[PDB]
């Protein structure tokens, strides 16, 4: 997995078989995961492209990651979708995941779709952004921001 | 891993033809895929990417299509330009290159001139002795060249070169040489060429006898 | 490539904001109140790299992700360190040597 | 928007050399490179892979043991380290860019012009140069065996006919030596009026020989 | 004489395909076709003392797992890795001393 | 908990107590957890043997280990077992756990049996392999193989694994 | 998060910037969590008093922690509340989850409450002792004691 290195506010990245020592480890609270909305990179916000970049996807199952820190986003997803039958194409949220905590706009979106999948992943990757805790898939009733996550080491004291 | 393959290897087209060359992977690899451009001795060129998007500054003539396994490049109209080799390449998995396929413009049919030379006096007084058998001014490019050492096959000793087509009589030219020893060449006596091509109805032959 | 110079991060300070009056359960704060904002901003290499090496870091921990059997990984961050220490200090520690540290 | 790789390159078995692709016209620690080798008449093969920051290399399975590659985002520069090297290895190196995706995806659209490198480590020795005498239209021509390294600049009579001339390519041999066979066609009456010289400039050897050729008995 | 020399593995995969476009969940593979398999053969004594290995590890490994509350644990062989560098750079290192590794 | 170290072409056990510098740690990608199935081991490979080493037990909460590697299974069970009043034997599977990933013959097992207890475990202690997952008691419905968990040390310098 | 040291059996500070080169870590089995019993510091040991410093909040997620050892309690609670219409007050225990093993004691309080929250959480702040695992929320038909954990190194 990459690691970015700050110094003297510049990140460098630091490769794994390359060995620096000048490089100072203090403390783990230097070591810290991130997560970065899709809002920052240009990406069209506005909902009809959102719902074209996710799709559904059987046989591969759900992945969890937590990030410590997350950013404001000024658009935040929070889905309720079901079939022509009732039933429900995400499932119910799992105990300890909570919505996006800060979000400008909540675009609710209620209406009927074929599921062709159990779970809903981002074609291009992105993780969906929750509260400290990214998932591969999205969650039913659940505001949520597209993101993804890096590690960095932060020189906080030197 | 994974590997992809391609139909034709070498396509025999004209200008302004249809052309249409197909790439299947062993696995599916969806919609992630690319095709290039080599000509000769110069770097590979950017044809398409995701099959379905065009680059730009590329000619509007070309297209591509096909989903999962299956994948077609389709040329509408063929130019001056297009004769260079292509290649199919695949993301999803190990980055993995095909045969590739190459243009030629051999619609014509030749006839392969053959003059057969014994190895020079020179050569001999080296110790090592060389007979080469020259095919000169063919196409269509494809051609099978047997030696024939006494009414005897021989095989592993010959090694043979390809000349690229020509641009002004548009002919390729081949070259077969026999490599022996001195003792191995002085033991036979007659040394011949047996050249089979399809521009001549009877598959021809050249030799010659030892110090003649 | 465009990328916003402004970062406007919420997170949760681990000593950072050692306050105290909010361990207590019954009187903590809500679920949406407990996080801090902050603010980086002025630099142009920092707030785009960091866009950009999450962007990268994608693709080896998703197969990350996939190779590990546990739903939720929390254990991501520890890995490093231990990483870090092993590189150095795991070999023989040899004086005046280039894995080792040491210095007279 | 223009990448610059190494002109020429000559090594032995498992020896070191660099390979320096220069990059400019365009921003670069923004995109990912990577280097991409073609062996003559084969297809191209995939090397090595950097991450446009730095942080991730990537190496093939052949390659992963003897190969490094690094990059210098200030420089604009690319460097591939190449170690214990093998004459399966020998090959044009070129560098390139990517097409649409950024430091996402290994796409091409702007290549290098190629690098050449080659681990045949053979002794440079001047070509032996061997007429080839006409029979009875009629061939004549001329054969340089056991020359190394490439290349052979062929001519007749200093340049004089140009026309009717084959050069066909050169051949690798079990002894790793080189070999190159030069052809012309000319009327049968002009053979005897008319002398015809061959001239082989080899450059590394420096060996620059004319040999005229004569059908006798 | 029982035991099988040969040995068909069934494993994950960390650097194996680093080829950037596999680890996207949506476009990637079912969690059944993720595997690799490889073969270790030839071999009578590294293979039939490994069988050997898990099976008295199975002992110590159980009273772990009575020991720890919690229901799974992924921390075991990172603990081992911890435990490495404790017992080496835990404690004073001596230059030239039976537990310290370095040497002049 | 024992954890053994690879010589080049040889094999040792590295103990606790004792200290070796020469062992070099670079990473933790070198560690390696694997998964070795009893039954290659020259037990017999029939289902009659296999209802007889397993055995049911309650009061014991169930421990779950993770593996890494695993080793291609011959034989392999599935089970549906349901007592008289056709109440559920076993557990349902929890998430994030999958079948066997190689199995190139899976025998099926659906009969009544006593279950007189809450959970399911094997009585020499051979640990029930599932996905990347060794645990102790038996799920309904799942591909299973027999198995044990061994942690090991990869050296880099050439990969006779990974 | 606070270290506690035992060297020469008297406490000794670890300050987190301070470096004593002095110590040893031979082990991970040298490091320990520890819960003691609020018992022990002297508070009242009946029901009135007990129920009185629980009380109900909502909108705060439960967080569970290991504690490797624990101490015999003289008293341990377990809790059956229900509504005036019958429902649970409390959620049932979650798995892996055992009641206290050592207790003299087991009071049992089955009685109607207002439980208008989603949780039960303690004022003082004080853990809710299972088998080794601390929550800061009360579970269902759960014996349970009333304490506080640290981290302390063996030599
Ligand atoms: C390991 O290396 C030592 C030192 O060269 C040698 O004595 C021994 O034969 C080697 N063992 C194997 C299995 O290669």
């Amino acid at each position: 997995i990459p690691l970015g290195v700050v110094h003297n506010n510049t990140l460098q990245v630091s490769d794994i078989d390359k060995l620096v020592c000048r490089d100072k480890l203090s403390s783990t609270s230097q070591l810290a995961s991130v997560g970065l909305n899709l809002e920052g990179n240009g990406v069209a916000t506005d909902v009809p492209t959102a719902t074209k970049r996710w799709g559904f996807r059987a046989g591969v199952p759900p992945k969890v990651v937590n990030y410590e820190a997350g950013e404001w986003a000024e658009n935040c997803y929070n889905l309720d979708i079901k079939k022509a039958d009732g039933s429900e194409c995400l499932p119910e949220a799992p105990e300890g995941v909570r919505g996006f905590p800060r979000c400008r706009y909540v675009h609710k979106v209620s209406g009927t779709g074929p599921c062709p999948e159990g779970y809903a992943f981002h074609k291009e990757g992105a993780f969906f952004l929750y509260d400290r805790l990214a998932s591969t898939i999205i969650y039913r009733s659940t505001t949520f921001s597209e993101g993804v996550v890096a590690f960095l080491i932060l020189p906080e004291t030197k | 891993d994974i590997v992809l393959t391609q139909s034709p290897s070498t396509l025999s087209a004209s200008v302004g033809d249809r052309v249409t060359i197909t790439c299947r992977a062993s696995q599916s690899i969806s919609s992630w895929l690319a095709w290039y451009q080599q000509k000769p001795g110069e770097a590979p060129k950017l044809l398409i990417s995701d099959a379905s998007s065009l680059e730009s500054g590329v000619p509007s003539r070309f297209s591509g299509s096909g989903s999962g396994t299956e994948f077609t490049l389709t040329i509408s109209s063929l130019q001056p330009d297009d004769f260079a080799t292509y290649y199919c390449q695949q993301y999803y998995s190990s980055p993995t290159f095909g045969g590739g396929t190459k243009v030629e413009i051999k619609r014509t049919v030749a006839a392969p001139s053959v003059f057969i030379f014994p190895p020079s006096d020179e050569q001999l007084k080296s110790g090592t002795a060389s007979v080469v058998c020259l095919l000169n001014n063919f196409y269509p490019r494809e051609a099978k060249v047997q030696w024939k050492v006494d009414n005897a096959l021989q095989s592993g000793n010959s090694q043979e070169s390809v000349t690229e087509q020509d641009s002004k009589d548009s002919t390729y030219s081949l070259s077969s040489t026999l490599t022996l020893s001195k003792a191995d060449y002085e033991k036979h006596k007659v040394y011949a060429c047996e050249v089979t091509h399809q521009g001549l109805s009877s598959p021809v032959t050249k030799s010659f006898n030892r110090g003649e | 490539a465009k990328c916003n110079p402004n970062l406007h991060y919420w997170t949760t300070q681990d000593e950072g904001a050692a306050i105290g009056l909010a361990w207590i359960p019954y009187f903590g704060p809500a679920a949406e109140g407990i996080y801090t904002e902050g603010i980086m901003h002025n630099q142009n290499g920092l707030i785009c790299g960091l866009r950009q090496l999450a962007n990268e870091t994608t693709q080896a921990l998703q197969l990350f992700l996939r190779a590990t059997t546990e739903l939720r990984t929390f254990s991501i961050l520890n890995r490093k360190a231990i990483d870090f220490l092993l590189q150095r200090w795991g070999g023989t520690c040899h004086i005046l040597g280039p894995d080792c540290c040491i210095e007279p | 928007v223009q990448l610059v790789q190494s002109g020429v390159t000559l090594v032995q078995p498992g020896g070191s050399l660099r390979v320096s692709c220069a990059a400019s016209g365009f921003t670069f620690s923004s995109y990912a490179m990577s280097w991409v080798r073609q062996a003559p008449g084969k297809g191209l093969e995939w090397v090595s892979a950097i991450s446009g920051l730095g942080g991730s290399t990537y190496y093939a399975d052949s390659v992963k043991g003897r190969f490094t590659i690094s990059r210098d985002n200030s420089k604009n520069t690319l460097y591939l380290q190449m170690n214990s090297l093998r004459a399966e290895d020998t090959a044009v190196y070129y560098c390139a860019k990517d097409h649409r995706v950024w430091a996402a995806g290994y796409h091409f659209d702007y290549w290098g012009q190629g690098a050449l490198v080659t681990v045949s480590s053979a002794s440079t020795k001047g070509p032996s140069v061997f007429p080839l005498a006409p029979s009875s239209t009629a061939a004549l021509g001329c054969l340089v065996k056991d020359y190394f390294p490439e290349p052979v600049t062929v001519s007749w009579n200093s340049g004089a006919l140009t026309s009717g001339v084959h050069t066909f390519p050169a051949v690798l041999q079990s002894s790793g030596l080189y070999s190159l066979s030069s052809v012309v066609t000319v009327p049968s009456s002009s053979l005897g009026t008319q002398t015809y010289i061959c001239n082989v400039n080899h450059k590394p050897s420096n060996t620059k020989v004319d040999k005229k050729v004569e059908p006798k008995s």
